[PDB]
């Protein structure tokens, strides 16, 4: 009953305070992401903004390769997000060597949120600062194709799929634009220019900026080409003027 | 590297963190199980925190080998090392004596790793109860393990919030000839009073185990229960 | 060789309701005998009955770890051990030790109770496990006793004249075997009872 | 309170303040610099020496870390011997095991990992020290700087010390893309004697380290008589 | 021992014999070879009967206990890399032959195991001791794209290879179809070798054999 | 101030408290002055008066290879687990390479001993100072470590209780240290070391050590007998 | 083997017997050395080996039995418990690093009732062991190379119902064999026995 | 850190250890639990609480080895638990090991002096070492050996045990060895022993009229030896009678019970 907060015990009304104190540490940096799947890809936008002209700008990034089949955004604490991409490196690769097949997407997503409830649990270590998104498209079973797939896991360590998701300061605006924007259609149903411009302009109603293609960096995955790559910047001007429409 | 205990007794002689954790073990949704002569039901609670968060991807009916299911009610992901390390006893016992566990046997070990953290060094307790379930030589059983370790035999419960308004409804409810199809009626009608809205397919999770096995019930084999409640 | 240093030979047949099994009495250092009334079989429950050959020293040490683990079983799951999982549970304890072999050879015999069927299982010293649904059988008399054994069996037999056939198979082949003989200690055991008898054999 | 005593623990806010405790150490520690020149990376540093007995070269904050990359520090002198010999065995493992010289954008993620991983346990604290990572690599000429926190960074210049504010409006003169590594050691020490007041210390000198073509893209320290003199 | 595998049109069919010897006399004639790994995996084995069984049961408790984490169907290569993993760190002394077959969304999946841990995939295998002689029916009569009868056939046309030729096998012919979506196991599928001249049943009446002491035990 | 009690914890201003206490002990130690020439280094600590009659001896001077020597000041009990350290890592480079360690080599080894005990919570530092007077091929060295891992390369300095002094009198005669022989270079050591004794109190063979290293002349400890040819003839003059 | 160790047990005793000889290859170093070792008074040890493991044997076996009469305030175990201890050191020593110990020994005691609630043994208790750790209860054992001289002997001449000299003067029979044709030199015979009233040293027959 | 250790294998500035004192009285709020010595067996008694419609009985096979409040450890030892109730079963895992590892090392029954010496080792040994909690649990071994005979053994939560012939853990311990103290004599038999046990065990939960559902029972006695094998032994000599512990079921208590309120209600038709 002394400190009651400072380490990973029990509050009375059955609560971690480390837990909920290390949610902060996502939305202090003051930066925001929106990940959204379509029929036949996935989409990860997120702010890359630099405030200072002197620093080069293709060397922060948080859009992450884990495997060459899944990629990842950090949203949190920075150099904890690029902690955890190390830790997910070493658990895809000791699956391939292992296992023979490469991780799911499914399967990396809940062997990351073990590691996240164990630092949780055991009093000296700390909690990652930091909301991971691990994005790819799974292997069907009983037909064989692609299926786009977005898997999202806490500081705490809930794991679980999503349509989409949003992550930093203002998320819950974000959350609400995308709830509002599925009321009328499917999201399961529209295509990769209608998904690209509902992440976008969700991260437009957030900040109230309507940013420049050069402030945000977008990754995809989509079902022709199954591997994590980044967008060119020329693809997202085309993408700001149909939102600006 | 903090090999102290942080679980001690207090001057009323009372483990204060694990009544802490049984506060933090009740504070999940509601997940509830019945009993009868040709099976055992479980009965989850899927609650979405968004219409975006993919209903068909979350679970809270594990099932742990061929006869044995779990539903939690607690710490989610303090619950993924009890059932990781309860699918992994169960493997264990199977390469020792080519048999299916019994459901007493299973519940010992799990309970001996809620007591295993409640007296180690520099670690909390667990903040997550289960129920157990499923078929071995001698008919059919429903567990429910607590925080502290103590585990029992129940017929009919309920754990979670909104769990002593059911538990007393599966007081007036249960007869002890109750046959498994008349199981499900009463399982997922107590789900319902307690209920906010409206549940649907995806909205809960439920799983009879029948016979040798325990079969985590679909979302078209569902879907033909709700409709009938 | 060391799996024939003690001497003695482990058999058992399977009936219609009911199992035999039938050890010698012979203890020894590779031709002098030790022991003339020592038997070789163990009686775990009112269902299965197994028995050792091999190295004398490993027959007891073995059925001590056997019996620590039996009692251990019983302790934990509040019933009896079934015949199925007592045999896949001492193979599974020949196989830990696969570098340091035990020198027995188990010769499992059982029963379901309520059912009534009978499991036999012979494993190798590495653990190997075989189950025949005719007879099993182990020692150093144990080519003479495939023959004995397969010449004489059907699957359709009483219990009181499945014995008269194990028993004259165990006493025709130890009197070709010099480490086995002096007589011969069988049991016969049905969904019922427990009968065990003593067999007169010759004593050289 | 007890908020502010280890490292594993968040504050109210979702803070860990000895790791901002430990970017006090740096802002009140001597002024550093460094600059993009397109064909290579200058690094300057001021030594303020406490007594007019100390040899010349002692305390020197610049090291080679490979024979392409070497780290200067900023803040605490023998914390960042530490980040020093780890990152010189984080270049001796690719030489020794991938038989490749280590790139300058995965030396500079090896840094800010050893620094991070000293932030996260309640037996350790986090280095009084920013690290300069200078490396010509076959990936061109890079700057990074990795603070406490373990936050690694791209520069095309870069300020730290205390004054680092006055001489980061220094840099924003500079070119970067006309720069060269002939004109910039005269401009860059030019900037820590305009930066830097003797009213404090008396005793300031000023050590400068490149690595770019003309040097055989080898991290090397300056002759002495290329510096201007005050 | 004379197990053999055959990729036909939709999945793969294995074969086996039954015979197990210890030591130039028959222990047991109904052996059972062709074991268990997966709904949709099966794995014949040669060589010695306990580590076949024990590589067997200890990799298909772990396919299963990773197929409830995943909750997908489990793959052939994850079968076979598990399998190939441990019978190289024990360097051959593991003495367990392997023919593993089995259907993913990749198509069927046929491909052995040999007891020092290299693998090949191949659309025909053979290993055991008639492996020689099994292969050369296989060189003979194997065709690309054949019918489930033509390959249940030649696999069991196959195994009588190693039945009348090899002493170390023998008495019957096992044959697991594996396909897309069931598995149809056979035991008694072809029994070439019948029963010739049955017993003469020797007939001895019960209480000729001289008994000492008899102690009866109610239950 | 709560920011103290560990070694592990930073204060709000950026400071490590138990780093710059350890410090407090190398300034309570007994006062020793090193002089480096051009060939010679010359070490003079200031070792224990005799109380009237009876003389307690405390050795302070290590040798730690034939090249190397140091004197310390502080906890002597943590300069000699620093003594088995340098010993053992100047045996271990004189059997693989058959030369003499290079004291700039040697001078950042030191340091990372000082470090690994400054960062770990149940670890503390090295409540003691060193000299180290050294000769190798680069020519003599003069260095001086710190409990907080800084390592200062000198051309003389001066540690101990009010070595303040001792310092002012090295801060006048530092650029004339290049030219004096070996003679002259014991006796501006014995100078500045005679500036901080007490009010009442002179140097003589019973309360100095002159320990020498050059460059054809191995660690020498000059003790009671052979010290007298720099000893007899000495005053401290104004 | 060279030395050999007779025992066997009746009605109300134990006779055991061991040559006192200890050689170096074929120098006699004794006659007379104690090879009978009184690990209780009502149990005793009869090993027969080299001098090296048989005395860090019997030291193991007799300070363990006597710190659990240490432990657990006097009571004598059974002699089934002592020996059942003993082949555990046996045959936990041939799968070790030191090696097995090459010791053949005779376990004998008489079994007491401690208390009024014993209804245990009564009667004598005599047990053979090897060195690999076989142990087999027996009504007569005997080691060493005139073991089957005398074997056969008491085959021949052993009655369950024999008396203290009755069984007295079939030892002499057994010492006197071992004389007559085995040629290693067993001249003094150490006759001990175990009775009701605890261990004797028997003088006449040597 | 360091900081927040609650030291519990310190001594207080009076000599006392705090986590062993919490423990005992984490005990007296557990059910009470009563034994009895007698000269032919010797019976336990203890009280479990309300039952609830809504349990369940796990359908076991030979029930004796496994109650709600006694437990089986060997064939020759029973036991019963007051205290936190899933840190017994540390505890009785560990007793049912060191009590087999005596079997495989000397093929005899372990002595129940032994067993109760052997499982106190354990529970001092987290009050000393470890900085962590100790044990709040409390132990009543009976049972039978040849050294001896029936024996009855308390437990408390600092690694000391004592030899008793009637005593009492739980609720209400020291109102209810008062009145096992007003009546217990050496030459009593099992049936009075038994009457005893449950007499007492009414008083201290104030209960006249007894409840079957709320009392369990377990008597630890000599029963005659019936799986003798002499023919695969042939020299090994078997005991005439083994004890056996077991637990008597509501077939077995209800004869005893009846008599336990009738000796309540022979003693108060003379209370006035
Ligand atoms: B194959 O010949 O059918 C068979 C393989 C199968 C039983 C695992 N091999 C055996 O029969 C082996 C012996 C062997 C012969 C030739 C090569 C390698 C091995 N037999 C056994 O392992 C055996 C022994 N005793 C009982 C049961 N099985």
């Amino acid at each position: 009953a002394g400190f009651d907060k400072y380490i990973t015990v029990f509050s009375p009304e059955g609560s971690l305070y480390q837990v909920e104190y290390a949610f902060k540490a996502v939305t202090y940096p003051g930066l925001l992401t929106v990940a959204i799947r379509c029929k036949d890809a996935v989409l990860v936008v997120t702010q890359h903004l630099i405030p200072d002209r002197l620093m080069r700008p293709d060397s922060v990034t948080a859009l992450y390769e884990v495997t060459p089949n899944i990629g990842c955004c950090m949203t949190g604490r920075a150099p904890d997000g690029r902690a955890l991409v190390q830790r997910a490196r070493e658990e895809a690769s000791d699956y391939q060597y292992r296992y023979g097949v490469e991780i799911p997407i499914a399967v990396l997503a809940k062997r990351m949120g073990d590691k996240a409830q164990v630092r949780t649990q055991q009093a000296g270590l700390r909690p990652m600062g930091v909301v991971s998104t691990f994005i790819g498209m799974d292997q069907s079973d009983q037909d064989g194709s692609l299926k786009p797939q977005i898997y999202t896991v806490d500081p705490a360590g809930w794991t679980g799929g999503h349509i989409a998701c949003a992550a930093g300061k203002k998320q819950v605006e974000a959350m609400a634009f995308l709830e509002k924007r599925q009321k009328s259609t499917e999201l399961d149903a529209l295509t990769q220019k209608e998904a690209a411009m509902i992440a976008l302009a969700a991260l437009q109603s957030a900040i109230g900026t309507a940013v420049k293609a050069k402030e945000v960096e977008v990754g995809r995955c989509t079902a022709a080409n199954p591997a994590f790559q980044r967008v060119p910047n020329s693809e997202v001007e085309e993408w700001l003027t149909a939102v600006a429409e | 590297e903090a090999f102290y205990g942080l679980t001690t007794f207090s001057p009323s002689g009372k483990l204060i963190q694990i009544e802490y954790a049984t506060t933090a073990a009740g504070k999940g949704t509601t997940a509830l199980g019945v009993k009868a002569t040709d099976g055992v039901v479980i009965a989850a609670k899927k609650k979405a925190p968004s219409t975006l968060v993919d209903a068909s991807s979350i679970q809270k009916v594990f099932v742990l080998d061929e006869h044995v299911g779990c539903t939690y009610s607690g710490m989610g992901p303090d619950c993924r090392v009890l059932i990781d390390s309860a699918r992994k006893n169960c493997q264990q016992y199977k390469l020792m004596y080519n048999e299916p566990i019994p459901i007493s046997q299973l519940v010992r070990k799990i309970s001996a790793i809620y007591q295993e953290f409640t007296q180690s060094g520099g670690v909390r307790p667990f903040g997550c109860s289960l129920l157990v379930a499923g078929v071995d030589a001698n008919g059919y059983h429903l567990y429910q393990v607590d925080p502290s370790g103590t585990f029992w035999a129940w017929k009919a419960t309920a754990i979670g919030t909104g769990s002593p308004d059911a538990k007393a409804f599966l007081e007036k409810r249960y007869t002890v000839d109750m046959e498994l199809e008349d199981a499900v009626h009463t399982a997922l009608l107590t789900l319902k009073e307690g209920f906010d809205g409206q549940m649907t397919s995806e909205n809960t999770q439920v799983g009879r185990v029948v016979e040798n096995r325990f079969e985590i019930l679909s979302v078209d084999q569902l879907r033909d229960y709700l409709d009938q409640i | 060789s060391i799996m024939a240093y003690s001497g003695g030979s482990v058999m058992a047949m399977a009936g219609k309701e009911c199992f035999v099994i039938i050890s010698d009495n012979r203890l020894g250092e590779q031709l002098k005998t030790i022991s003339t009334e020592v038997p070789k079989l163990h009686v775990v429950n009112d269902s299965i009955v197994y028995g050792l050959t091999g190295l004398r020293t490993d027959q007891q040490t073995f059925a001590n770890k056997v019996q620590f683990r039996t009692e251990m079983y019983k302790l934990r799951e509040e019933r009896d051990i079934t015949g199925k999982a007592f045999a896949a549970m001492i193979t599974s304890m020949l196989y830990e030790a696969r570098f340091g072999p035990w020198f027995v050879e188990p010769v499992i015999g059982s029963i379901d109770k309520s059912t009534g069927e009978v499991y036999l299982c012979a494993t190798d010293l590495i653990g190997a496990p075989c189950e025949p649904e005719d007879y099993v059988c182990a020692g150093t008399a144990a080519e003479s006793l495939h023959g004995m054994c397969e010449a004489l069996w059907r699957p359709g037999m009483s219990p009181e004249e499945l014995f008269e056939i194990a028993a004259q198979a165990m006493l025709s082949a130890c009197d070709r075997d010099s480490l086995s003989g002096y007589g011969a200690v069988a049991m016969i055991v049905t969904k019922d009872k427990v009968t065990t008898r003593l067999i007169k054999g010759r004593k050289d | 309170s007890g908020h502010d005593q280890s490292t594993d623990v968040f504050s109210a806010e979702g803070r860990v303040f000895q790791v901002e405790y430990a970017g006090k150490a740096v802002d009140n520690s001597s002024t550093a610099v460094a600059a993009c020149c397109k064909d290579g990376v200058v690094v300057a540093v001021e030594k303020v020496h406490t007594s007019r007995m100390l040899e010349k070269g002692s305390n020197n904050r610049i090291h080679a870390v490979d024979r392409q990359a070497g780290i200067c520090i900023c803040g605490l002198l023998p914390d960042g011997r530490a980040i020093v010999s780890r990152a010189r065995q984080e270049a001796e493992n690719s030489r020794d095991i991938f038989a490749t010289p280590i790139r300058g954008s995965v030396l500079a993620n090896r840094v800010g990992e050893f620094m991070h991983a000293y932030t996260t346990h309640f037996a350790y604290r986090p280095f009084g020290c920013s690290a300069i990572i200078a490396s010509y690599a076959d990936d061109g000429p890079q700057l990074f700087v990795s603070d406490p926190s373990g936050t690694v960074a791209g520069y095309y210049g870069v300020a730290l010390g205390k004054a680092k504010t006055v001489a980061k409006s220094e840099l924003e003169k500079l070119d970067f893309s006309s720069l060269t590594c002939d004109e910039a050691v005269g401009k860059l020490a030019s900037i820590l004697h305009e930066v830097h007041d003797k009213q404090k210390d008396k005793l300031y000198e000023v050590e400068v380290a490149w690595v770019c073509d003309k040097s055989d893209r080898k991290f090397v320290h300056v002759p002495a008589d290329m510096v201007p003199a005050e | 021992t004379t197990i053999v595998g055959v990729v036909y049109r939709d999945g793969v069919v294995l074969g086996a014999d039954t015979r197990a010897t210890e030591g130039s006399i028959v222990a047991d004639k109904r052996c059972r070879k062709i074991h268990y790994m997966a709904p949709n995996i099966m794995c014949c084995g040669a060589g010695t009967s306990a580590d076949t069984e024990a590589v067997t049961n200890m990799v298909s408790s772990h396919l299963a206990l990773h197929r409830l984490e995943t909750g997908k169907q489990s793959r052939v290569l994850e079968a076979l890399t598990l399998l190939k993993r441990h019978l190289y760190r024990y360097q051959g002394h593991v003495s367990a032959a392997l023919v593993l077959g089995g259907v993913d969304v990749e198509g069927p999946f046929l491909a052995t195991i040999a007891p020092h841990g290299s693998t090949d995939r191949l659309p025909f295998v053979t290993m055991g001791s008639g492996s020689i002689a099994a292969m050369a029916q296989l060189e003979a009569a194997y065709k690309d794209n054949m019918t489930c009868e033509e390959a249940k056939e030649l696999v069991a046309s196959a195994i009588r290879k190693g039945i009348f030729n090899d002493p170390y096998s023998g008495t019957q012919v096992d044959v697991c179809v594996i396909t897309k979506d069931k598995t149809e196991l056979t035991i008694g599928y072809d029994k070439p070798n019948e029963r010739m001249y049955p017993r003469q049943e020797v007939l001895l009446p019960p209480g000729t054999t001289p008994v000492l002491k008899e102690e009866i035990r109610q239950l | 101030n709560e920011y103290d009690s560990d070694i592990t914890t930073w204060s709000p201003t950026g400071r490590l408290f138990q780093i710059e206490y350890a410090n407090e002990a190398v300034n309570n130690g007994s006062a020793t002055v090193g002089v480096k020439g051009k060939n010679f280094v010359v070490l003079a600590a200031l070792k224990r008066s005799p109380v009237a009659e009876l003389s307690s001896y405390q050795e302070k001077v290590f040798e730690i290879d034939e090249h190397v020597g140091m004197s310390i000041s502080g906890l002597v009990a943590d300069g000699r687990v620093l003594a088995r350290y340098l010993r053992t890592e100047c045996m271990n480079y004189r059997y693989m390479y058959s030369n003499g360690m290079p004291m700039n080599q040697m001078a950042d080894m030191i340091g990372e001993k000082h470090q690994r005990h400054i960062q770990c919570s149940g670890k503390r530092p090295f409540g003691v100072g060193l000299l180290l007077a050294g000769y190798d091929r680069q020519g003599p060295h003069l260095y001086q470590t710190v409990p907080s891992g800084d390592v200062y390369d000198y051309k003389a300095t001066a540690m101990g209780v009010r070595s303040q002094a001792s310092r002012t009198y090295l801060e006048r005669h530092f650029e004339h240290f290049s030219d004096c022989t070996l003679d002259e270079l014991v006796t501006h050591a014995l100078k500045a070391l005679a500036s901080a004794t007490s009010e009442g109190i002179e140097l003589n063979v019973k309360n100095t050590t002159i320990a020498i290293v050059g460059k054809d002349t191995p660690f020498t400890i000059f003790e009671e007998e052979s010290a007298r040819k720099y000893l007899d003839g000495f005053k401290m003059r104004p | 083997m060279a030395e050999t160790a007779i025992a066997f047990r009746c009605k109300d005793y134990v006779m055991v017997a061991a040559a006192g000889l200890n050689a170096f290859y074929y120098i006699k170093i004794t006659d007379a050395e104690d090879k009978i070792t009184q690990l209780d008074t009502h149990q005793l040890v009869a090993c027969t080996g080299e001098n090296g493991p048989r005395v860090n044997f019997t030291e193991y076996i007799k300070c363990n039995l006597a710190l659990n009469r240490m432990r657990q305030h006097g009571r004598h175990s059974s002699c089934e418990s002592t020996a059942n201890f003993m082949r555990n050191c046996l045959a936990s020593a041939i799968r070790s690093r030191e090696g097995a110990y090459q010791v053949n020994c005779l376990f004998a005691g008489y079994d007491t009732p401690v208390s009024e609630d014993d209804d245990g043994v009564v009667g004598p208790q005599l047990f053979y062991m090897d060195y690999l750790g076989t142990l087999q209860a027996v009504p007569y054992g005997c080691h060493g190379y005139g073991a089957c001289f005398v074997t056969a002997l008491l085959d021949r001449l052993w009655r369950p119902d024999l008396s203290q000299q009755e069984g007295l003067e079939l030892m002499q029979k057994c010492c006197d064999e071992v004389k007559r044709r085995v040629i290693i030199s067993n001249s003094y015979f150490f006759v001990k026995a175990v009775t009701k009233n605890g261990v004797e040293v028997i003088t006449a027959v040597h | 850190s360091h900081r927040y250790d609650s030291r519990t294998t310190t001594f207080s500035p009076e000599g006392r250890l705090y986590q062993v004192e919490y423990a005992v009285e984490a005990i007296q709020q557990a059910g009470t639990v009563i034994g009895v010595c007698t000269k032919d067996g010797v019976v336990l008694a203890g009280e479990k609480m309300v039952p609830h419609p809504l349990f369940d009985s796990e359908s076991m096979q030979d029930k004796n080895t496994s109650g709600e409040k006694m437990y089986k450890i060997a064939e020759h030892i029973g036991c019963s638990v007051a205290g936190v109730t899933s840190d017994a079963y540390a505890l009785l895992n560990y007793a049912r090991l060191s009590a087999l590892r005596h079997q495989y090392t000397f093929q005899e029954p372990m002595a129940i002096e032994d067993l109760c010496r052997i499982l106190c080792d354990e529970k001092q040994l987290y009050t000393q070492y470890g900085g962590v909690r100790p044990y709040g649990v409390s132990f009543l071994l009976v049972g039978w050996d040849r050294y001896y005979g029936y024996q009855l053994y308390s437990t408390e939560p600092s690694g000391d045990y004592s030899a008793w012939s009637a005593y009492a853990i739980g609720q209400n311990d020291q109102v209810a060895h008062a009145l096992l103290k007003k009546d217990w004599h050496e030459s009593m038999t099992l049936e009075d022993g038994m009457l005893l046990a449950l007499r007492v065990l009414g008083k201290t939960m104030d209960t006249a009229k007894i409840d079957l559902d709320r009392v369990e029972v377990a008597v630890m006695r000599k029963v005659p030896a019936s799986n003798i094998d002499q023919l695969l032994d042939p020299f090994k000599h078997h005991p005439k009678t083994t004890p056996r512990f077991q637990i008597l079921t509501r077939s077995e208590l209800k004869p005893h019970a009846e008599r336990a309120d009738q000796a309540r209600e022979a003693e108060e038709k003379a209370e006035a």
